[PDB]
Formats: C-alpha cells, sequence, structure tokens
C-alpha cells in the first residue's frame, strides 16, 4: 500500500539505481521502499542529501523520496537488544563542534557510523569519534563499499557528549552516547565507588532542640 | 558460623543502611575464606573500607587544621594532638587490616591481570593513606611502598590492558595524585597524567561497551588535573 | 578526664563528625552530677541525635527493603536478624540517655526553661524506642512518652512564652508523637494549631522561633490536605 507507493516512487525516480538492492535484506525486517532508500543513500546519496539537510535547502523529488524512505526504516526498527560501538571520522568539523561536554546536540543529516575502526581513523580526518548506541541501522548487508559496515543513526538523533578532546597532533577525539539509552548507561555496577578515586566529589536553629 | 552467601547479603544491607564497619568486617571474613572474590564482592570489599578509613582520613584533616588555628593553650594543643593521634591509631588499624588482606589473600589469589593491578593499585592507595598521617622513618618505608606497589600496578597494566580501561585509568589517577600529594612533584604527576590521557584519547575504539562512560569520566579527571597543575 | 577537658574533647569529636566520642565524653560529663550549662546541654542533646538518628534511618532502610524482597526464606532471615542488630543497638542508645535524664538531668534541672527541655527530650527518646517496640513493651514506651510529653508542655505552658523555641519545638515534636506514634491526625493537628495560634497572636527580633513556627503550620497544611 503506503509501502509499495513509496516503492513503486523509488523505481520511478531512479530506476536501476534503486532495484539493484531489491532483496538484499532477506531477513526482511524493512520494506522494498526502505531497503532501496537505506541503499540509495549508503552508496552515493548520503553526500548530497545530508548537505540539503544541514543547510536547511528544499529536498527535491528524489531526496524527499529516500529521506521518508528511512525514516519509515527508522520507525519500524527501535532500539536493539545491546550497545553497539560504531566508529566516524570527518575532514573537519561536525554538528557535535558546539554541543559542550556532557551537554546534548543532534546532526540535522543522518549519522553514518562505521562497525570497521579501519575505514574511519586517522590520517586526514580532523574530528574523530566513537559512538554508542542502539537505534542504529545495519545497512551492512545492502551497501558495503570498503567493507565498512555501516551502522546509520537517524537524522536530528539526540547525542551526549561524553568526552571531547583534543591530540597532541590536533585531531579532535569524541565520545557520543545516543541520549536516550539513559545517564546510568556505559557504568560498570559499583565500579567507579570502588576504584576509590583520588578526586573530591532542624536547620541551624539548635541543634540542642531535636526538632522532628 | 557464616556462609559466603549470608555474609555477601549481609555486606549489601549494611550498605544500603549506610553501616560501613558492619560492610567491612563482613568481606573481611569473605576473604579470609581463601578463595578468589568475584568482581561484585571485590567491589563490595572495596567501597566498605573506602568509607571506613574515608571517615578517618576527613576526620584527621579537620582536627589537623583546628590543631594549628586553636590559640597558645597547653593544655587544648595537647587534647588536640592526643585526639588526632587516637584518629592515627584508628586510621593505621584500618589500612594494616586491608594491607593484611591484600598481602595475604587478595594479591596471591589474583588469576587475571585486571584483578592484579586492581589490588596492587588498592596497595599503593592504602600506603598512600598510611604516608599521609606518618613522620621520619616510617613515612620514608610507607612512602616506597606506596611507590613500589603502585609502580609494579602500572607494568601488569600496560602489557595487559587498554589504555581506556577503568582499572589502567583509575590507576593512572590515583599514582598521578601520590606523586603530586606525597612526592610533591608536579613534574611527575602531569607526566603520567599525560601519557595516560594521550594513550586512552589515541585507542577510544578499546572502549568497553559496558564501562565506557567510567573510561570518559576518570580521562575528564585526568585532563582536568593537567590544565589545573599546568596554570599559567 | 576534667569536666573541661571533656568539653573540649565532645567539641572536636562534633568537628570531626565521631558522634559517638561527643556522646561518651558528653555522657562523663553528665554523670559528674552537677547541673550542665546550656552550651554542654545543647552538646549532649546533638551528640545523642546524632547517635540514635543513624539507627533510625538505617532500621527505616532495612524495614523497608524487608516488605520489597518478600522471596527468599535465608535472605529474608538475614534482613530480620540485621534490623534486630539495629534494633538492640538503638534500645541501648535509648536506654542510656533515658538514664542520664532520670538520674541526672531532670532532677538537677532548676529553671523551668531546662525542666521542660529535658521531659520533652525524655518524650523523644521514649517515641524512639516506640518506634521500633511491640505487644506489651510498645504500650509502656508509648504511655511514658506521652506522660513525659504531657508533663514539659504542662510546665511550658505555665512558664514559657508562647514563642520559646523550646516551647514551640516540644508543640512540634509532641504533635508528631500524635501523628506518627498514636495515628490520631485530629490530636496532632489540635495541639500544633493551638501552639502556632498563641505564638502568632504574641510575636511582639527571632528567626529562632519563626522557623519552628513555619515547621508547625507547614505540618498543618500537610495534615489538612
Amino acid at each position: 500500500g503506503a509501502d509499495k507507493a513509496l516503492a513503486d516512487g523509488l523505481v520511478k525516480r531512479f530506476g536501476a539505481d534503486a532495484e539493484k538492492y531489491l532483496g538484499r535484506q532477506p531477513g526482511g525486517i524493512h520494506s522494498d521502499a526502505e531497503v532501496m532508500a537505506l541503499g540509495l543513500y549508503t552508496g552515493i546519496h548520503y553526500a548530497d542529501l545530508n548537505r540539503a539537510l544541514r543547510q536547511g535547502q528544499e529536498l527535491d523529488a528524489g531526496q524527499k523520496l529516500i529521506d521518508q524512505g528511512m525514516s519509515a526504516a527508522f520507525e519500524k526498527s527501535g532500539q536493539a537488544e545491546q550497545v553497539v560501538k560504531t566508529f566516524r571520522g570527518t575532514r573537519g568539523g561536525d554538528a557535535f563542534n558546539a554541543v559542550e561536554e556532557g551537554k546534548v546536540g543532534h546532526d540535522d543529516g543522518y549519522l553514518s557510523t562505521s562497525l570497521n575502526p579501519g575505514v574511519a581513523r586517522s590520517f586526514g580526518q580532523g574530528t574523530i569519534s566513537t559512538v554508542f548506541g542502539r537505534s542504529g541501522i545495519d545497512v551492512s548487508g545492502i551497501s558495503n563499499y570498503k567493507n565498512a559496515k555501516a551502522i546509520l543513526y537517524n537524522k536530528e538523533t539526540d547525542m551526549r557528549v561524553l568526552l571531547s578532546a583534543s591530540d597532541e597532533q590536533g585531531v579532535t577525539r569524541r565520545v557520543l552516547e545516543e541520549a536516550a539509552l539513559g545517564e546510568l548507561s556505559g557504568h560498570s555496577q559499583g565500579l567507579l565507588d570502588a576504584l576509590d578515586l583520588a578526586s573530591k566529589p532542624v536547620r541551624l536553629r539548635m541543634r540542642g532542640l531535636d526538632l522532628a | 558460623t557464616m556462609d559466603k552467601s549470608e555474609l555477601v547479603q549481609k555486606a549489601k544491607l549494611a550498605e544500603q543502611a549506610e553501616r560501613y564497619d558492619d560492610m567491612a568486617a563482613a568481606m573481611k571474613a569473605v576473604t579470609e575464606q581463601g578463595h578468589e572474590l568475584s568482581n561484585e564482592e571485590r567491589n563490595l570489599l572495596s567501597v566498605a573500607y573506602k568509607n571506613v578509613v574515608g571517615a578517618r582520613r576527613s576526620s584527621w584533616r579537620v582536627i589537623s587544621s583546628i590543631e594549628q588555628k586553636t590559640e597558645r593553650n597547653e593544655k587544648k594543643q595537647q587534647m588536640g594532638k592526643e585526639y588526632r593521634e587516637k584518629i592515627e591509631a584508628e586510621l593505621q588499624d584500618i589500612c594494616n587490616d586491608v594491607l593484611e588482606l591484600l598481602d595475604k589473600y587478595l594479591i596471591p589469589n589474583a588469576t587475571q591481570p585486571e584483578s592484579k593491578v586492581f589490588y596492587l593499585k588498592m596497595k599503593g592507595d592504602y600506603f598512600r593513606y598510611l604516608s599521609e598521617v606518618a613522620s621520619g622513618d616510617n613515612k620514608q618505608t610507607t612512602v616506597s611502598n606506596s611507590q613500589q606497589a603502585y609502580q609494579e600496578a602500572f607494568e601488569i597494566s600496560k602489557k595487559e590492558m587498554q589504555p581506556t580501561h577503568p582499572i589502567r585509568l583509575g590507576l593512572a589517577l590515583n599514582f598521578s595524585v601520590f606523586y603530586y600529594e606525597i612526592l610533591n612533584s608536579p613534574e611527575k604527576a602531569c607526566s603520567l597524567a599525560k601519557t595516560a590521557f594521550d594513550e586512552a584519547i589515541a585507542e577510544l575504539d578499546t572502549l568497553n561497551e559496558e564501562s565506557y562512560k567510567d573510561s570518559t569520566l576518570i580521562m575528564q579527571l585526568l585532563r582536568d588535573n593537567l590544565t589545573l597543575w599546568t596554570s599559567e
């Protein structure tokens, strides 16, 4: 119905470019429309789509269709059973440059991360991130150039900056966490307290009146 | 009389009730059974004694602070001195009991390097606490024993642990505080904190999905100490 | 140790937050048999408030866990045993202060101000015994609490101003006794209201009294919800 309407829209607009991704995830959690949209994005359209989202430009017909196919895919997916660690490198700054440590912010575009640490850090790259989340979509069975094993996070996904630091080379080294995980996430139960870290963590009118 | 399961539950109850002397006694008895502690049991033992020793370190600092500010009175000075020495005596017994558990059971029974570093770090910590109240010859003994335990822990951590491991990072923090506060070496403190920080930020891809926030928190403490100690 | 040494030791123990030491020092001062100064009385009161307070808090936590557990009989026996251990300590603390009150503090009190203070204190520690007591013993501690509070209230209404902080503190603790121990919100609100009304009628520079008056008013609005 709605899936078929969007799937047809993608084939009418991108032809064989959309259709090469058909059936690439036989563990069919996602519709044909979603698998083609995730493929079109992962393979090449990420650059033009994310540029338009980030700049606040109106999306053309093709971009509109890819964006609704990806939104629908995230709606069906939800949170995974375990926290996944992924990596991301950019030649310059990103949307989290502005976000201070311990505070949350988000990228207006979709957030591509990789399970492969290599196809991320460090030569040429200006900001290197380690991401922890549950709501990412694994697209490695749809599109996998350079065997990047990509995990995509939804556009405008709120991320907490757990750490923002700079290398002695000038490389920004960041740790991001999906805000929706919680604040008790990433803590091994009682270890910080047990580590006995060397760092500092009635009223007054009687006193001798024991007021209940 | 009491089995391991009973003493572990008693310790968890004592913790909630903020009855740390009870928590420490229960975990001391568990340790003296001679078997290697689980991570939960180890953390229970560590939290118990951290609070038991912590209260005396805090009290010692307060009575020491008062001793300086108090007026020129032979009787008043003698009361303050006596009271500080009473706290010192308690602190020594606490540190001696945990150092006894560490030498007799905790360090020799540690089979994984994670636990070995944890307990050797702990040995450094309690000798550091003895150093804070010690003077003369005894101070030189407790100060050397602290550095030796921290160094042995540091050696194993660099060979067997990732630079982001919270146990390795917590050790780097406490050992750098030892150099800064006990050896009065801002240079040695900064050198250690900088190397640990640099090595951890170079390999953030080694962050464990279970303890990543423990790591980032200690990394922040390291960086904050470095910027504070390298002021102006 | 001399009185002067014991009082200084108690002031040192307080700063160091070593309340067991503070209580032992002030217990020894009291056992010398002379009427305590307002400073000494307040030192004794703060010492035991913290010593008993820690056990009241621990008891409430272990009692709360006992109800929420109810899964393993071995776990149930540990909780029961541990709560009874805390109870036995609480009973020892209260018995020591009630011993000081009956043997020295109440018989040596020469001014009504102090007489009210110590009888109020007697009511407080019998109230603490009542919180953990059961059956016959509970009935004895509950009666002794009411009797001490009533005895203090009679002297406070005849010899003290309605705004006196000792009189107001008594009205607060006695109303809490009616509410928590006798489960009588009516008796609780009647006492708290009369004390508040009597104090606001005769206010004519004390933020002291005003703070306790606020606690009484806050309880009245909370209980008449």
